């Protein structure tokens, strides 16, 4: 039960990071 | 607003079994005929007075300007 | 895309303007001072220790 | 403020940064020392800002 | 039932949003003329936001106001977009509300039991007019100054007490810095009152539900709001955004007067003074009567008649579809209130005075006649059998 | 024909992948339309740019 | 039909169109005409010096231009006011100290500020062009008082400014025959740029977003039809005749 | 504004006030004459208020 | 109470230095904010570190926002809770 | 001076610090832009 | 949010049949004594640290000042 | 004008204000002239 939830949490974190790198587009980082 | 008892029967089909766009451009000319035939009196009533007033003002000002000329 | 457009336009409207950025570098003059003492001076917007 | 603190230097009572006369932050949470700008003599007495 | 949580939408934390936006039963044959209320809410939010960001750069003084506007529009990163959105969203907001009013006047939505909604709408209309007129002044051009002078000196047509009222309203002996500061504060304050009035308007609508293009009892066949009318509203909003963007980006100065690009000067006068495009029918009505007291006392009967429409105990059929003569009269009135607007911009001279005197007669004769069809239509059921 | 179903089976079994896909696609399409409209811009009016004036460094 | 003016026609300006832009050589020439035969009387006072870098000059050219003039400056530590050469951040200098002196030195009339002189009239660009270019001879029976000049494009017909776009009144650094029409065109282009400096960013963004939003409109229509399909095609049996 | 209307005097374009040369209302909404303030003359050209 | 403040002592609750127009060059010798920000201000300057000083305000609001979620206490009023009552008074003294 | 101290206390944060301080101040120091900005915010917040 | 079945009995009297003011100042000293005897500990715990810290700071400051003299 | 009714009658303040000279805006010529003070002037400054 843990593996599916934690994998979904990691993928949602990936989505959040991608949204952040969409709103801000820093090439200095 | 509440509970009028009805007694009817209905059938329905899923959204994913039906052609969705082809319905718009089926028989547009006859739709045009029906719409114009229905609303022509109202179009007349909306458009008449404005055109009449515009033409009358045009003629009056034209004639006045021609009149004051030396 | 449209939401990003509006958010960025509104948030960047609050940044320093062209007038302020035009006055951001120069050189001016001081006067003499005694050994171990100080008279403060002025620049664009910042004094001098 | 010059003429303040335990070091006779430029002390800032805004939050309590005791700089020394040397300008290095001795007592205080200042993460950097006072910025050193560009300036050099002409003959003996003038140094542009 | 209620012994453990089923849905978080039916929980108290989101019960009323559920009830009034998601599940709220609406008639299933509503057409597009029921999207303009939501569209007007969108317009009002746009105005508030761009205003709160514009007033972050503007200085309300007679020495520094024109310069503040030019500095905004010429020197701030993307400030031209903000200014143009504000100055054209006002026009969009008035267009949307005019269409809304005329829809409600076609399908007879004022009649019972929906006249409290009509009254709140009329109050909202007064607030809109006041806010737009007060806010056309702060840029402080020629039109701002002279429109303020003319309109706020019309308030002296009242008998003896009138002069004190005008002197108090001006803050002095003429239009000057006190008027500018006062008008800025009022302009910043009023839109929140407008928001509150809109919320009361909406609750008073929801306490009975909405009409329908047939004007009949409609409780047997109803659906949910989401997702069936939310998508229709989405289509409306997207077409609206296209129209709005066309005005903002490719023709931003077409809906104004050039003279507001000349700094204020109390000594000279422009040769042609007019108010912003959406005030013209009222202007024509007020200039039709050649008397100051008549001028001020013509606009009160206008709003009195508007607010006393729904109380004539009248005909038993709402939708103007089953009513040929009310339909024709509706089209006549709509043509008349356009002719009036066009006249409200021309010079005060022949032939315009006659053609500015008769349209107000017709605009009042509409409200005069309308009870007579109700009384004479009491007897259709007993005759055409 | 089967491209639609294959792409669906790949990209639309979960939701976080869907949101990431939407964000990335928005980014790419935005940049592409920027490039296209810019290209039309320089195509339409040649000889009018800033650096197409012959004497922009000859007032000394 | 007087005190309104003659009706100016419409000219096909290069910066008109849906994807058209300014002509920067024409802006350069127009600024030359302004700074040589215009600024003695009028003023801009809204255009800075730095606004021209990257538009019709480099930074060094405008630095030389701004260093040519001498402007006043705040109190020196002695307590007095001095004069120093201008920087890039200074504004276009004014010819008169105040508006009263402007009226005094021109027979009472006031030559207006020229920053927004294109938006402030009605149909500004063509009006300004034909006003500057179209001085003419009075008609049969109209007399002009002494100290005023005749032009059919001004309210009244009697203007206070004299003709100045005479042939060869300015020297172009690109070898162009400076007729009155050429000078008028370049001046109008410069003034139109000064009035609306954001036309290019505006037009680009507008084209982009109209395209994208029409695409979204197609999508919204499809979404609506998809949702409403089930209701708009059902069948019900009701048990009634008339 | 001067010399406009049907009377030869001043014209007010705010609400179509047509005035004669004397300035008394003859057609329109104005109920009164143009208000005379206090003033006088000194010797030949000085018109003090 | 409000009108005693307005009519007979309207400047006791302010600093005298705000009747001197702003002058960016000279600094006042003793800079403080209003009387109702001094606890936060003292907590903020209590740390000899900028990051720690700024991030010590966050525990204040986190604790104030996380009080409700302890789930063992059964008696609410402090009348029947002597020790928590004493802690309340001591906290009041410390906050002053 | 209170505005200076309190709003420059926001550059203690890691890398984003100076950027957010300069964006907040609307420039390089507490001046007219900050004044007008704060006036608008003050007129708005009490309705929230 | 509901109610409970109760079974009680109550008697009341009209407002205009009973003396109102004399109740405030009836037996003040015993009430004052009760309040003091009940809340002396709360008063002590509230006012202790302030006095201690104030005295300590005063003593330290005067000692330092008088030790810096010549 | 603050002094009338507080420490002087009106005429004393009028004459005292007419003692001093202050500048006024441009004439039709365009010059900064001077004329004696009035009741609606402020206490003069000693420096520039
Ligand atoms: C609500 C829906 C009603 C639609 C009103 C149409 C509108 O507001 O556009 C006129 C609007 C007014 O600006 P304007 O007439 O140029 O300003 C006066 C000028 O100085 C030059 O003035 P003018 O000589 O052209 O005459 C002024 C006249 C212009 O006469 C015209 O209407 C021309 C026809 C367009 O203005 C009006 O007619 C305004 C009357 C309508 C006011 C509200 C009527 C209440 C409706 C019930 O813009 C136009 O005249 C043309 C715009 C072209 C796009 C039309 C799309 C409309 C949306
Ligand atoms: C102007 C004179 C009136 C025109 C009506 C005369 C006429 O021949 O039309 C009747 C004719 C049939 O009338 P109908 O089926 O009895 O009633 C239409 C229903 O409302 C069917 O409703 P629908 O939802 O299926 O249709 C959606 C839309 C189809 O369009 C789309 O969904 C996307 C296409 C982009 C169109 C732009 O077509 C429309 O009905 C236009 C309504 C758009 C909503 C307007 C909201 C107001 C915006 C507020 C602006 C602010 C002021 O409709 C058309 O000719 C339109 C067909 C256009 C082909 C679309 C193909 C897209 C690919
Ligand atoms: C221009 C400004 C127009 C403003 C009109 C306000 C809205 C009034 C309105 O709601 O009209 C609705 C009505 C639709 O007709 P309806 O009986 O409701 O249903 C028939 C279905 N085919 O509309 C009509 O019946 C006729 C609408 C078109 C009239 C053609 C002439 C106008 C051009
Ligand atoms: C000038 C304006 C200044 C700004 C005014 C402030 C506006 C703020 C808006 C907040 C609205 C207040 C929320 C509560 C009012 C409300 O929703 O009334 C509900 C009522 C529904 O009626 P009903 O369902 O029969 O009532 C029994 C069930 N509760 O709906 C109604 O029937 C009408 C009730 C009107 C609200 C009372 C006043
Ligand atoms: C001051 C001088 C006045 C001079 C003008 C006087 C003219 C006489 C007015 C008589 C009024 C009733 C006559 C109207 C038409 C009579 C014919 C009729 O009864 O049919 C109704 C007709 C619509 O025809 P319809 O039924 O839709 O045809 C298709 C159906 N298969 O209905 C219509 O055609 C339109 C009816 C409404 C418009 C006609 C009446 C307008 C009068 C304006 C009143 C004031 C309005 C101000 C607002
Ligand atoms: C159209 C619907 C709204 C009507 C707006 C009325 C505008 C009246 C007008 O005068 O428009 C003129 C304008 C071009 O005039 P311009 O020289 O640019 O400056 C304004 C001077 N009139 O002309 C315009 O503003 C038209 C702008 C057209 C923009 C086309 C968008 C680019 C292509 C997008 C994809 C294709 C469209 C798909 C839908
Ligand atoms: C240190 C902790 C001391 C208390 C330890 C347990 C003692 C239990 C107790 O009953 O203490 C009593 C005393 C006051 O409580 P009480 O006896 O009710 O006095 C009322 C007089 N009006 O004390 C208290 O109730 C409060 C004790 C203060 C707690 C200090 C914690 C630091
Ligand atoms: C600015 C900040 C100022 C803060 C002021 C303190 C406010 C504290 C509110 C505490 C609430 C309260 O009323 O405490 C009441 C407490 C006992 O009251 P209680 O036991 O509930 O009622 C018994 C009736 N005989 O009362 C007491 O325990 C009495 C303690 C008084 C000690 C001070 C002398
Ligand atoms: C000899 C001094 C002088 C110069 C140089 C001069 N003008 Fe004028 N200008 C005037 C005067 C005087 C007026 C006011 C006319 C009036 O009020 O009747 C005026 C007015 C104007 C107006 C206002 C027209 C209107 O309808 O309000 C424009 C536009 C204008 N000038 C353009 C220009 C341009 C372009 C140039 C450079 C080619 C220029 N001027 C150079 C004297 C001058
Ligand atoms: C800011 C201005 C306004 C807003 C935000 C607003 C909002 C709304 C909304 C959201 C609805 C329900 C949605 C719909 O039926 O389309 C509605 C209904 C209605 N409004 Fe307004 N409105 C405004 C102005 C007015 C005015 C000025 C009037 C009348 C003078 C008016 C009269 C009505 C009527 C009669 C209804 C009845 C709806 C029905 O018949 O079903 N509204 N309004
Ligand atoms: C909190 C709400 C609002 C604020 C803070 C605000 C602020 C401002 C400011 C500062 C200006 C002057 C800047 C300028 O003129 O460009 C202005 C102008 C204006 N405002 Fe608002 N506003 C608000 C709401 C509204 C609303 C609801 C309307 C509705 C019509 C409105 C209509 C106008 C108009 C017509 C102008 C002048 C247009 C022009 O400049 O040509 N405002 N507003």
């Amino acid at each position: 039960i843990q593996p599916t939830d934690v994998k979904a949490a990691a993928m949602w974190g990936v989505a959040a990071a991608t949204g952040g790198l969409y709103l801000i587009q820093p090439w200095g980082w | 607003k509440g509970f009028v008892p009805m007694k009817a029967v209905t059938y329905g089909l899923s959204p994913f079994q039906q052609k969705i766009m082809p319905g718009l451009w089926k028989d547009l000319p006859t739709k045009i005929h029906h719409k114009v035939s229905e609303n022509w009196i109202s179009a007349t009533l909306l458009l008449g007075p404005l055109v009449g007033v515009y033409s009358y003002v045009q003629n009056y000002q034209e004639k006045e300007k021609l009149s004051h000329r030396y | 895309s449209l939401v990003r457009l509006l958010i960025l336009k509104f948030v960047l409207s609050m940044s320093a303007s062209k007038d302020v950025l035009a006055l951001a570098s120069l050189e001016v003059d001081l006067s003499s001072i005694e050994p171990g003492t100080t008279v403060t001076v002025k620049w664009r917007g910042k004094p001098v220790f | 403020l010059p003429n303040a603190g335990d070091f006779g230097g430029w002390f800032c009572p805004c939050h309590g940064s005791h700089y020394d006369i040397s300008g290095r932050i001795r007592k205080g949470p200042a993460p950097y020392n006072l910025e050193v700008p560009t300036y050099t003599f002409l003959e003996e007495n003038k140094l542009l800002i | 039932m209620r012994n453990q949580r089923f849905s978080l939408l039916k929980q108290p934390i989101s019960s009323t949003l559920n009830q009034h936006l998601i599940d709220y039963p609406t008639p299933s044959n509503l057409s597009y003329w029921w999207g303009f209320g939501s569209l007007a809410g969108i317009c009002l939010v746009i105005q508030i936001v761009t205003g709160v960001f514009l007033a972050m750069h503007y200085t309300p003084h007679v020495d520094l106001a024109f310069n503040s506007v030019e500095h905004v529009m010429r020197d701030v990163e993307g400030g031209w977009l903000l200014r143009y959105m504000h100055a054209n969203g006002a026009s969009m907001f008035l267009i949307v509300v005019h269409l809304h009013i005329f829809r409600g006047l076609y399908h007879a939505s004022y009649s019972s039991p929906r006249e409290f909604v009509r009254c709140l709408g009329v109050v909202i209309f007064l607030l809109m007019i006041v806010t737009a007129f007060t806010g056309y002044v702060p840029p402080w051009g020629q039109m701002s100054f002279w429109g303020a002078t003319v309109i706020t000196s019309l308030a002296s047509a009242i008998p003896v007490v009138g002069d004190t009222i005008v002197t108090w309203l001006w803050g002095g002996f003429s239009v000057d810095n006190a008027t500018l500061n006062r008008f800025f504060s009022l302009h910043h304050l009023l839109p929140f009152i407008l928001v509150g009035a809109s919320l009361l308007h909406l609750a008073a609508l929801h306490q009975y539900g909405s009409n329908n293009p047939l004007g009949v009892h409609s409780e047997m066949d109803q659906i949910s709001f989401y997702p069936y009318f939310y998508v229709k509203d989405l289509v409306g909003w997207v077409a609206f955004a296209i129209f709005f963007s066309i005005w903002i980006f490719y023709a931003p100065n077409v809906l104004g007067h050039p003279d507001n690009y000349i700094p204020a000067n109390p000594m000279p006068t422009p040769p042609h003074i007019v108010p912003e495009w959406y005030f013209l029918p009222i202007h024509a009505i007020l200039r039709s009567i050649p008397d100051k007291s008549g001028g001020v006392a013509a606009i009160a009967p206008v709003f009195i008649c508007l607010l006393a429409l729904p109380f004539f105990k009248s005909m038993y059929v709402r939708s103007s579809s089953f009513r040929p003569i009310h339909q024709g009269i509706f089209w006549l009135l709509l043509a008349d209130r356009l002719l009036l607007g066009w006249i409200g911009c021309q010079p005060v001279e022949a032939p315009f005075v006659t053609i500015g005197q008769i349209p107000p007669l017709v605009f009042f004769l509409f409200f005069a006649i309308t009870p007579i069809p109700g009384r004479v239509g009491r007897g259709i059921p007993n005759s055409y059998t | 024909g089967g491209i639609f179903e294959a792409l669906y089976k790949v990209l639309m079994r979960r939701n976080s992948v869907y949101v990431t896909f939407v964000i990335a696609g928005a980014f790419v399409g935005e940049r592409a339309v920027d490039y296209g409209v810019h290209k039309l811009w320089e195509h339409n009016n040649v000889g009018k740019r800033y650096e197409d004036i012959s004497v922009l460094g000859q007032r000394q | 039909e007087a005190e309104h003016g003659l009706a100016c026609p419409s000219y096909p300006w290069p910066h008109q169109g849906i994807l058209s832009s300014y002509d920067h050589a024409s802006i350069r020439r127009g600024h030359q005409v302004y700074t040589q035969v215009c600024a003695s009387c009028h003023s801009m006072s809204l255009i800075s010096y730095r606004d021209l870098v990257g538009v019709a000059y480099t930074e060094e050219e405008v630095k030389a231009m701004a260093a040519e003039i001498e402007v006043v400056d705040g109190p020196n530590d002695e307590g007095e006011m001095f004069t120093r050469p201008g920087k890039l951040s200074d504004r276009f200098p004014q010819p008169y100290a105040n508006e009263a002196a402007a009226r005094f030195a021109n027979g009472g009339a006031y030559p207006p500020d020229l920053s927004l002189i294109t938006k402030a009239p009605h149909n500004g660009q063509n009006y300004v062009f034909a006003l500057l270019t179209g001085y003419r001879d009075p008609p049969a029976g109209v007399s002009i008082r002494e100290g005023l000049h005749y032009n059919p494009y001004f309210p009244g017909g009697a203007i206070a400014m004299p003709k100045m776009l005479n042939d060869g009144a300015v020297e172009y650094e690109d070898g162009t025959p400076a007729t009155e029409s050429q000078m008028g065109k370049d001046v109008v282009s410069f003034l139109s740029w000064a009035a609306e400096p954001e036309m290019e960013e505006r037009k680009l963004m507008g084209f982009k977003w109209i395209f994208v939003l029409t695409l979204a409109l197609l999508q919204a229509g499809y979404y609506r039809r998809l949702r409403w399909s089930v209701l708009k095609s059902r069948k019900l049996v009701l048990d009634v005749v008339n």
